[PDB]
């Protein structure tokens, strides 16, 4: 269909797989400095939902370079993705609008 | 590094009695502690993951409990074959570290 | 079946440096880091470092003296150890298991028995141990075997390739002069010998060796 | 080209500064405050990117006025540049669903 | 302010053994302890920065390790060379603190 909900479908996709290997490469970013948390697989995937929709817990975060930057990726994955659904549910809305206004 | 402290490192119970050994962490890890048994000469065995997750093929007399920096490993009516070592160990924060361990003596 | 296996033994003499194997096999993810964890005779478990195969990447105890290094054949699944300039300090049972990258050790392997000496690999003589015939007989009968002279530890011995179980202790080894010596004993009922045959099987890893001896009656 | 993917560009430019920026006064202000988190650089960046994002680790966070206004200054350049991507995304789609409609 | 515990104050070893200065910090400070040393008579030089990472040009027999509030400074073999006062400083939090110091005797 329409480009909007074309890319609001990709961006989710996209998200899932950031999320995904976000987890991976946080644990192996991780593992290694003392004192981090962000060790294991399963919470790691909890941390980068977490991280992508900035729910802000804090009960899991990143201490080393690497993770960090990790953060990073999906964080902005996380904030992108979910104005792309906003921007498309903006077309959806002005579109109808001007339907309604026979024009 | 998390220190686990296992305290008496020795336990003496009668035949059928309950017994209980305790794992105290320097720092609180919510349930991230997991529990081992070796026999004489063996190698470890997983008895309980994450305090309190029986593992399948473990007889259900064993269970843990606990949160945050106490836990403990009970075993109903003890016998024989439970007669060893037993050891904690810690996955929440980097490295995973283990118990100095508690031998069962009947 | 078994998921990892270790040679039971190594000899190194000091300053040396052995290479301690880790085949797994049963399911193999992405996900799973090879642990490898330290138990000198009498104390306890001590992590020494981690690496995941499907990277190469490892991670160490860095709370001790760096003596290891680790690497992995993804090819044949097989984890290694390279442990360098020994000293009698090194000398223990080193144990490596799997985790599925959540915590906790799911399985382990039998573990390598490395010594650190200057001596020499000497195979086990095994020899058999039946009651004299002045000694009477109760509702069972009790026999033995020998296993001495052997160096270095370990050795394993079973009775009747396994079979017996019930009624058997095999005793700790002791050094006297660079030289180890034990003592396995079994227990059946003194109706079954010797009509029912009952054997000792010695295996002496350090020496890739491994031993029969019948117990008949003297 | 068009403006809104200009803004885009020139708004991540400018996050990118005022993060710089921000780590390194968020430093100056804070260093002098018994109990303060924020002063060492490599951290303070990893805090405003933190701060920027609105991600909510909560692992650092000024303690003094200076250190606050900082924030304040950091976290609105976020909001506002990653609210003007989703504005731009909708630009993009509404425009192309214009197009869509061979009008 | 952060307190930073060296004790013993004074550590005795052999030549060749291995020797642990140790460092305890009043409150939790991740990593963020840094080891110098400090000859008779001349300034600190940095060993360790944060807990655990060589300099250039440090002998690789130096090494430190620990995260929280348990920090050790650690010398393989060590030698005349090291007979020193070892300190150590912390920059978690405002104002950066130093141990009281440990010297090495051999
Ligand atoms: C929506 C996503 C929510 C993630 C919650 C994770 C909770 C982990 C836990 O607290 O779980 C607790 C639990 C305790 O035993 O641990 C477990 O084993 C559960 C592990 C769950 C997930 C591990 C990652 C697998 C991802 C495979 C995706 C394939 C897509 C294609
Ligand atoms: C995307 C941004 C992610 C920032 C992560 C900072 C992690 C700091 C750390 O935990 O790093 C850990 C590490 C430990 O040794 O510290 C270090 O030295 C690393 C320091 C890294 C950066 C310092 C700021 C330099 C900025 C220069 C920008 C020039 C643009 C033009
Ligand atoms: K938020
Ligand atoms: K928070
Ligand atoms: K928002």
């Amino acid at each position: 269909s329409a480009l909007h909900w074309r890319a609001a479908g990709a961006a989710t996709v996209l998200l899932v797989i950031v999320l995904l290997a976000g987890s991976y490469l946080a644990v192996l970013a991780e593992r290694g400095a003392p004192g981090a948390q962000l060790i294991t697989y399963p919470r790691a995937l909890w941390w980068s939902v977490e991280t992508a929709t900035t729910v802000g817990y804090g009960d899991l975060y990143p201490v080393t370079l690497w993770g960090r930057c990790v953060a990073v990726v999906v964080v902005v994955a996380g904030i992108t993705s979910f104005g792309l659904v906003t921007a498309a549910l903006a077309t959806w809305f002005v579109g109808r609008e001007q339907e309604r206004r026979g024009h | 590094d998390i220190l686990l402290t296992q305290s008496p490192a020795i336990l003496s119970v009668s035949p059928g009695e309950r017994v209980s050994f305790s794992c105290r962490a320097s720092q609180s890890i919510g349930t991230d502690i997991h529990w081992y048994q070796q026999r004489t000469n063996g190698s470890p065995r997983l008895l309980i993951k994450y305090a309190s997750e029986s593992i399948s093929g473990i007889p259900s007399r064993f269970s843990g409990s606990g949160s945050g920096t106490d836990f403990t490993l009970s075993i109903n009516s003890v016998e024989s074959e439970d007669i060893a070592n037993y050891y904690c160990q810690q996955s929440n924060r980097w490295p995973f570290t283990f118990g100095s361990g508690t031998k069962l003596e009947i | 079946q078994v998921q990892l296996q270790q040679p039971g033994a190594e000899l190194v003499k000091p300053g040396a440096s052995v290479k301690l194997s880790c085949k797994a096999s049963g399911y193999t993810f992405t996900s799973d880091w090879i642990h490898w964890v330290k138990q000198r005779p009498g104390h306890g478990l001590e992590w020494i470092g981690e690496i995941i195969p499907s990277y190469g990447r490892a991670n160490y105890n860095e709370k001790i003296q760096k003596k290891a290094t680790l690497t992995a054949d993804k090819s044949s699944s097989t984890a290694f150890m390279q442990l360098s300039s020994l000293t009698s300090e090194d000398s223990a049972v080193y144990y490596c298991a799997r985790e599925r990258g959540d915590g906790y050790f799911a399985v382990w392997g039998a573990g390598t028995t490395v010594t650190v000496s200057s001596a020499k690999t000497t195979p086990p003589s095994v020899y058999p141990l039946a009651p004299g015939s002045a000694a009477q007989t109760n509702s069972m009968v009790t026999l033995g075997c020998l296993v001495k002279g052997y160096f270095p530890e370990p050795v394993t011995v079973t009775w009747n390739s396994g079979s017996l179980s019930s009624g058997v202790h095999t005793f700790p080894a002791v050094l006297q002069s660079d030289l180890y010596t034990l003592s396995s004993s079994v227990t059946v009922p003194s109706s079954s010998w010797p009509s029912e045959t009952v054997t000792c099987n010695v295996a002496h890893p350090a020496s890739s060796t491994k031993v029969d001896k019948k117990i008949v009656p003297r």
